[PDB]
């Protein structure tokens, strides 16, 4: 539709801030990122 | 079933038949025939491709292994659901 | 059914790609492009007479 | 039963009204002032005219058939005499074929009694046709 | 009017009233196919292509060539 | 005057067209079916209504001839065939298309008899063709 | 080199075949342009006259083609089927004879669906022959 | 001035339509060309028999029959076939002698 | 097998070569939409947007040139067939799809994730995505399979209706000299309205169909377009 | 369009010329009274 | 585009331009081939074929 403008380094939020299927994988679980399909859709 | 055979080409002339064995036979007759002269070498892009998709085809129908039949291509009758034979 | 039919597909598509490869080109040279053209004529004729009374009427305005 | 009838009868008054032939229209007003009818009277002028004309078509066709057979008809023949000879041998043709059918008094030919579609005239719904 | 779907074209009027009051109609200078001219019927007095060729005619001449298309096989059959 | 076209019009009214402004308007009120001036445009309203020009017997004040070096431009290149020499190409090309095609109809729907008759009185079968020939080894 | 890729290497003279050429571009130009003759994409002409002449010659060469190739068939075939189930078994029969077994064959065609089922359907007790007369 | 479909002749402007104005649309048409005489190039006898003829198959006088003779005493008399091998009738030639002397 | 047979348009190629051997304008075409896609000014596209004309012109006239004159009786529509028409809408909508997935652009397919962000991305927004790829092919189908239809469906009905009337008219037209004339002359009537009736909704329909056609691929096009506004 | 001069004209084309042409206003003017004077017999 | 040309006001006009004489003549053909075909196939001496119940389409495509 409209055109498409890629957010600057400052607008993207910090990966902890990002939902898995159960609840963020933040440290201690941090490895679990690369196997949880959800978290990096919502990532 | 009578108004259904309106639905027909009007203009139908001829009808050849040729199995696929001998004109893919020609086919290949004709392939060696144009690639087999010295000044084309076998690692010009022509010569690849005229022989690697090929090979790499029959070599898949080769490696097939599989655990249901498949009735042949030109059968006399294919219209028998109950009979691949 | 024929129209529901595949027993001579490939014959009967020869139809519709000879008319897209090899009849499509000619009505495009003969037909269609020529048509257009004539459409375009007047719009170019009175742009460009247009443009020529604006070149005599920048040429009378520089005189003094 | 009425209403129709008076409908109908203005319309072709009005009709009647309506066309412009100064003959026509002569002919119309004298017949209504004697009472008389033109229809009819042109019919019997008309046989009249052809009982009159009778030895004239004789004679015409005598000198037809010497144009034709002198060879001065084709010597200015034309594409419109082309037209009228192809629709004047269409009418022969349509002509003989009701004429055959007419004197062998069926549309089909008869069927022998050697041919095998006796059976279908034994097997005749009604006899009477 | 119309033929079917097929209507007869009519000329747009260009002249204003006033203008065309103005206006003196000499029908000598006209043509002597359109004389006492009338829109609805603007070919009343239009030379037929062959003279003494009926519409009638023509229609007869087709009814004929049906019939002989139907009828010449019954007179002159043939075989298979 | 003669019976001869004119500029075509495609069967549009220059009166209500999205291009009206390119076709000058007469003192009738009437807009040109051409770029050219013409007195006597006229519109006539079927379904659809359109633009049509009379042809007619009209004197112009005729400008005296210019020499050929103000209006002639000799920029020629091989590549280029002008409208007349295109429209003499297609001419001849369509008249022989048109004869071919004509034989072509007349045998299709008149001559040509359709394959594959229940009785076998016309048209073909069918058959076999690439059949190998001097190939003892293929059996 | 060997073949020129423009249009304008002419094979040609400019007059050659100029009069049958013109000719046949008079008989395309009178009736086509002209003001009236506004196309739909090509295909419908503004002009009547065109629709007048050109459906009736369509039809015309069309049914004659159906009649004397294709319905032929059908024809042939029924001739052939009930009088023998050869073709010469059918010439064995007169032309008359063929005559009425092929407008049997169009009274059938014109009822279609809405004749008699009695043209096909023998009913019990007929005695006419049935379908394995031959066999 | 130069245009491609005015100063070009018709097979030039052909090549140059469907490569520079249409490429991609011709290689998706020669790419179903190539898939329906792949895979739709094919007709059985009963199939033919079924659907192939105007008015039905004549089996009074079995075309595909004939045709396939024909196709068989072609191949045989040019490829020099000896139809008597074992192979082609599974016994030996002397088997085949004592065979037509009993039947 | 090879199969050798002929269109039907034999004669209308003759009358196209008699007839425009000379140029003529056009000012009445059945999908003007392809010449007008930017409707705000200002706007333009860096994509070869106006490259659907010529071959929706071409299309325009060849469906055309066989539909419409299918009318009369016993011209054949000599591509009927289900499959054939399903390889010319595969060519012209899959030739699209592939000019817009050569181009490389990935982020030219972020509107297919359908909703935004508050929506979950998994069990909603994938679906959907999945749902809109799907819907794609289907478009595609469903092109084609109108296409087929509606032609089969109407000629279908003429020719159902022809046959009745030729039945009626020629098994019962003798009922003029009876006294049930009126039951006839009242059917033949009705018939003669339906005639008239149907062959309008058939030149109606066939038009409206190639209309549809057209604007199925360019509302293809149009899905994947992309304006620059002028400053 | 010499090689048209043979065909003439024929009957629209030579009402096209006698409605368009020199005496166009006159048919007009003819034209209109008439349909004017049956319009008010009408009514 | 149906747009204009000459069009008859009535049958007798039909004779008044070659390419509507063409059409009325085909007009002729087309609704004169009816009434011969009431005639010759509604016809007293017409036989349906005795053969008829040997063979027929239905048969054949079921
Ligand atoms: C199998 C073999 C069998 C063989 C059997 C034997 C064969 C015969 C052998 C000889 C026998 C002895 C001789 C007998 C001769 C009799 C005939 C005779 O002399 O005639 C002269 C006689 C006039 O003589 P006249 O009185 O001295 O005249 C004085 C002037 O000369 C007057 O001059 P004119 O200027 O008036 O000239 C014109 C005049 C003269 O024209 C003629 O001479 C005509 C031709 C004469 C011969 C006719 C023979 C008829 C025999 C039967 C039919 C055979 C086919 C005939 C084909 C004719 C084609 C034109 O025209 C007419 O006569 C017109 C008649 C038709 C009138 C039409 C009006 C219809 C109105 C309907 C309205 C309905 C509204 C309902 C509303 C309801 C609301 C609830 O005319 C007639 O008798 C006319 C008879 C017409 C009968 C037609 C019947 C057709 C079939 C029924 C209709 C079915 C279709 C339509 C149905 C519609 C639904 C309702
Ligand atoms: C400066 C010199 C002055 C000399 C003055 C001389 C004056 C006197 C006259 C001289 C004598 C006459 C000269 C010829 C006149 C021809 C007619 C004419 O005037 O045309 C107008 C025009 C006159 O020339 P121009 O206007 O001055 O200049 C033309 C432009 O420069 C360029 O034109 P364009 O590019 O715009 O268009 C050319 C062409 C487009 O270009 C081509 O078509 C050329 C390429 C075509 C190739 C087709 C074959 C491909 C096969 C596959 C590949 C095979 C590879 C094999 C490899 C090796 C294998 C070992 O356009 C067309 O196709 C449309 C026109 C078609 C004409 C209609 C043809 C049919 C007429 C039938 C009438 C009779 C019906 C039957 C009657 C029966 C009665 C009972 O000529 C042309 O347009 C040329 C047409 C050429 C068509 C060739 C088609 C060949 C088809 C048969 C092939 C047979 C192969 C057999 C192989 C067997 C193996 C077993
Ligand atoms: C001397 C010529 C060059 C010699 C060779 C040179 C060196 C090699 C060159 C490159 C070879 C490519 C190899 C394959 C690459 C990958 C594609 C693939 O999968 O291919 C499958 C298969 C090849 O098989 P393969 O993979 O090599 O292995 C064999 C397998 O065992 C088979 O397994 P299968 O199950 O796939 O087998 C089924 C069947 C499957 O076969 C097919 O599906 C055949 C499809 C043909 C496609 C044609 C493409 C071009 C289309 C142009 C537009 C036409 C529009 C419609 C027109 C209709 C009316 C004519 O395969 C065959 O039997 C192959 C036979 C191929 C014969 C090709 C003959 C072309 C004739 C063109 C006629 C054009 C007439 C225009 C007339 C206009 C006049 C104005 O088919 C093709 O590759 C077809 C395209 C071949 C192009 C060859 C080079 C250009 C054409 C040169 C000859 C021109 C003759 C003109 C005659 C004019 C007469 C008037
Ligand atoms: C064994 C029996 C024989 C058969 C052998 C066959 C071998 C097959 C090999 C295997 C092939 C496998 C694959 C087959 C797939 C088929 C698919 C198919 O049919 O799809 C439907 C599809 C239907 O297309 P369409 O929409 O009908 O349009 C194509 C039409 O051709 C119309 O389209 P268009 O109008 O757009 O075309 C352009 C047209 C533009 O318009 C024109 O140029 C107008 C003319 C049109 C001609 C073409 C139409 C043909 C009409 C029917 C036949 C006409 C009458 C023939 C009379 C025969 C009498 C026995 O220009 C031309 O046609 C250029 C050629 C012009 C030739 C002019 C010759 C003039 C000679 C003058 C001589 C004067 C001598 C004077 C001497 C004086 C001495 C004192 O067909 C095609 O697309 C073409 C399929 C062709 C595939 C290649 C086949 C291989 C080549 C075979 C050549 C055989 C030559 C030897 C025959 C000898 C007689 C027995
Ligand atoms: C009565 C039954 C009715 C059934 C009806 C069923 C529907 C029929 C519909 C037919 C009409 C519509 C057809 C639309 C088109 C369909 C296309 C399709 O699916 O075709 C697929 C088919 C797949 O081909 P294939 O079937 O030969 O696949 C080979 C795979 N093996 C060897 C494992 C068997 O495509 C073709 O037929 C064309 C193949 C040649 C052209 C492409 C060559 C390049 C390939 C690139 C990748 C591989 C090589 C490496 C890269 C390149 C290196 C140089
Ligand atoms: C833009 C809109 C265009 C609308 C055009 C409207 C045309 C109106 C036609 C009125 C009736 C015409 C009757 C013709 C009779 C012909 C003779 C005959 O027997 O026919 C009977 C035939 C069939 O009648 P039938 O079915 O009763 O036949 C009986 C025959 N038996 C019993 C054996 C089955 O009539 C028709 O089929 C006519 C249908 C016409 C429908 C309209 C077609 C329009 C599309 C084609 C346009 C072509 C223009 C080409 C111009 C040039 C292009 C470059
Ligand atoms: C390149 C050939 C090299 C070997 C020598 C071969 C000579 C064979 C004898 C030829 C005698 C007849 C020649 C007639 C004139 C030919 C002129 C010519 O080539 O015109 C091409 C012209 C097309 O013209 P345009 O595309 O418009 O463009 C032309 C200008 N750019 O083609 C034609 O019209 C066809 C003319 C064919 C003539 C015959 C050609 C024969 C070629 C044979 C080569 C093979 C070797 C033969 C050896 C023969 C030994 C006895
Ligand atoms: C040599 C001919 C003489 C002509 C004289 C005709 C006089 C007829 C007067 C009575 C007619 C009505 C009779 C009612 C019953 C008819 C039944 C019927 O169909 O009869 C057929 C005869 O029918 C025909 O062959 C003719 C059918 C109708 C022909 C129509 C004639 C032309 C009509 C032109 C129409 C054009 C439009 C005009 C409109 C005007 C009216 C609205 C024979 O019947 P069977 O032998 O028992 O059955 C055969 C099955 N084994």
């Amino acid at each position: 539709g409209e055109l498409f403008v890629r957010p600057k380094l400052e607008e993207i939020p910090p990966a902890d801030q990002c939902r898995g299927f159960f609840g963020p994988l933040n440290d201690s679980l941090k490895f679990l990122r690369l196997l949880d399909i959800k978290w990096m859709m919502n990532r | 079933s009578n108004p259904a055979d309106h639905f027909r080409p009007n203009l139908k002339a001829l009808t050849l038949y040729a199995e696929r064995q001998h004109y893919v036979d020609r086919w290949l007759h004709v392939k060696e025939r144009w690639l087999a002269p010295w000044y084309l070498p076998w690692w010009s892009p022509l010569f690849q491709l005229g022989t690697w998709y090929s090979q790499r085809s029959r070599n898949l129908f080769l490696v097939e292994n599989h655990l249901s039949y498949r009735p042949y291509k030109f059968r006399r009758n294919d219209e028998d659901r109950n009979n691949p034979y | 059914l024929e129209p529901m039919s595949t027993w001579y597909l490939a014959s009967w598509a020869m139809v519709w790609y000879y008319a897209f490869f090899f009849w499509m080109p000619m009505v495009w040279t003969d037909i269609m492009v020529p048509s257009f053209v004539y459409n375009k004529l007047p719009v170019i004729h009175f742009l460009q007479e247009k443009r020529a009374e604006q070149k005599l009427r920048r040429v009378l305005d520089e005189t003094y | 039963l009425c209403n129709a009838a008076s409908k109908v009868q203005a319309r072709s008054a009005k009709k009647l009204a309506a066309l412009t032939d100064a003959g026509i229209q002569k002919t119309i007003s004298e017949h209504n002032a004697n009472g008389t009818d033109a229809a009819v009277s042109s019919t019997k002028r008309y046989l009249a005219e052809q009982r009159q004309l009778f030895h004239y078509r004789v004679v015409r066709f005598f000198d037809e058939c010497h144009y034709i057979i002198s060879g001065e008809y084709f010597a200015q023949y034309t594409k419109v005499n082309l037209i009228w000879d192809l629709r004047f041998l269409t009418k022969l043709v349509v002509l003989f074929l009701i004429g055959t059918v007419l004197g062998r008094q069926s549309i089909f030919p008869p069927i022998d009694p050697d041919s095998p579609l006796v059976e279908a005239l034994v097997t005749k719904v009604n006899p009477n046709y | 009017y119309n033929m079917l779907v097929f209507r007869d074209p009519k000329r747009r009027p260009q002249l204003s009233e006033e203008e065309r009051a103005k206006v003196v109609v000499n029908q000598a200078e006209w043509p002597e196919e359109f004389k006492d001219f009338d829109p609805d019927d603007p070919y009343k007095n239009s030379p037929e292509i062959i003279k003494g060729m009926s519409s009638w005619n023509l229609f007869l001449w087709g009814v004929e060539c049906a019939f002989i298309y139907q009828f010449y096989e019954l007179v002159f059959p043939k075989s298979i | 005057v003669g019976n001869g076209p004119t500029f075509s019009t495609g069967g549009e009214c220059m009166n209500t067209c999205d291009i009206q402004n390119a076709f000058p308007m007469n003192d009738r009120g009437v807009r040109s079916s051409s770029p050219f001036q013409e007195p006597n445009t006229a519109i006539y309203d079927s379904y659809l209504a359109w633009t049509y020009f009379q042809p007619m017997d009209v004197h112009i004040e005729k400008l005296p001839a210019p020499e050929a070096k103000y209006y002639q431009r000799h920029t020629k290149k091989p590549w280029d065939v002008s409208s007349t020499e295109l429209t003499e190409i297609q001419s001849r090309k369509k008249y022989f298309q048109t004869l071919g095609y004509l034989v072509a109809f007349i045998y299709l729907y008149f001559l040509m008899p359709k394959e594959k008759s229940f009785s076998g009185l016309s048209g073909p079968d069918g058959h076999w063709i690439m059949l190998p020939k001097g190939r003892p080894e293929l059996f | 080199v060997l073949f020129s890729t423009y249009r304008s290497s002419r094979l040609v003279s400019k007059e050659f075949l100029h009069g049958p050429v013109m000719r046949f571009r008079a008989l395309g130009e009178y009736y086509f342009q002209r003001a009236w003759n506004g196309t739909l994409n090509w295909a419908l002409p503004g002009e009547y006259r065109l629709y007048a002449v050109m459906i009736p010659f369509i039809y015309f060469y069309h049914r004659w083609h159906n009649d004397h190739t294709l319905d032929r068939d059908h024809v042939e075939k029924a001739m052939i089927m009930r009088w023998g189930g050869t073709l010469e078994d059918v010439r064995k029969l007169s032309a008359k004879d063929q005559l009425r077994v092929r407008c049997f064959t169009d009274i059938e065609k014109l009822y279609s669906a809405y004749g008699p089922k009695d043209t096909y359907l023998q009913p019990p007790g007929d005695t006419l022959p049935g379908k394995d007369f031959y066999r | 001035v130069y245009t491609r479909w005015k100063c070009d002749r018709l097979p030039v402007f052909q090549l140059k339509l469907f490569t520079q104005e249409y490429p991609m649309h011709a290689a998706v048409g020669i790419f179903t060309i190539i898939f329906l005489w792949k895979h739709m190039s094919h007709c059985s006898e009963e199939t033919e028999r079924k659907y192939g003829w105007w008015a039905g198959y004549p089996y009074w006088r079995d075309p595909i029959a004939r045709r396939n003779e024909t196709k068989y005493k072609q191949m045989i008399i040019n490829n020099d076939v000896d139809i008597t091998h074992p192979k082609w009738t599974g016994c030996s030639v002397e088997q085949l002698e004592e065979l037509s002397r009993v039947v | 097998m090879f199969l050798f047979f002929f269109c039907d348009l034999f004669w209308l190629r003759l009358l196209l070569c008699m007839y425009y051997c000379v140029w003529s304008r056009l000012c009445f075409i059945v999908y003007f939409n392809c010449l007008m896609l930017i409707f705000d000014f200002l706007l333009f596209c860096l994509f070869d947007l106006y490259l659907f004309v010529g071959l929706c012109l071409f299309l325009l006239l060849w469906f055309m040139l066989f539909n419409l004159y299918s009318l009369i009786l016993y011209y054949c529509i000599t591509y009927l067939n289900l499959y054939l028409l399903f390889c010319i809408v595969f060519l012209l909508y899959i030739a699209f799809l592939f000019l817009f997935c050569f181009l490389c652009d990935f982020f030219l397919f972020n509107n297919l994730l359908v909703g935004d962000s508050f929506m979950d991305v998994f069990f909603i927004r994938f679906l959907l995505c999945f749902l809109e790829c799907f819907s794609l092919l289907c478009r595609c189908l469903s092109t084609f399979l109108r296409l087929f239809c509606n032609l089969l469906s109407s000629h279908f009905l003429l020719l159902m209706f022809f046959d009745f009337f030729y039945f009626i008219f020629v098994f019962f037209f003798y009922g003029v000299f009876c006294y049930w004339f009126i039951l006839f002359i009242f059917v033949f009537c009705f018939c003669l309205l339906f005639y008239v009736f149907l062959y309008l909704l058939d030149l109606f329909a066939a038009i409206l169909q190639l209309f549809i056609f057209c604007n199925m691929i360019l509302q293809l096009i149009m899905d994947f377009l992309l304006f620059l506004l002028f400053v | 369009y010499d090689h048209l001069a043979s065909w003439g004209k024929d009957a629209f084309l030579r009402r096209l010329e006698f409605e368009n042409g020199p005496l166009r206003d006159q048919v007009e003017a003819h034209t209109q009274r008439l349909l004017a004077e049956r319009a008010a017999i009408a009514k | 585009m149906l747009l204009g040309g000459f069009v008859p006001r009535r049958f007798s006009q039909f004779n008044r331009d070659p390419c509507w004489m063409f059409f009325i003549f085909s007009v002729g053909f087309w609704l004169g081939e009816y009434p011969a075909m009431m005639i010759k196939y509604n016809a007293r001496d017409l036989v349906y074929d005795p053969h008829r119940y040997v063979w027929s389409h239905h048969d054949d495509h079921h």
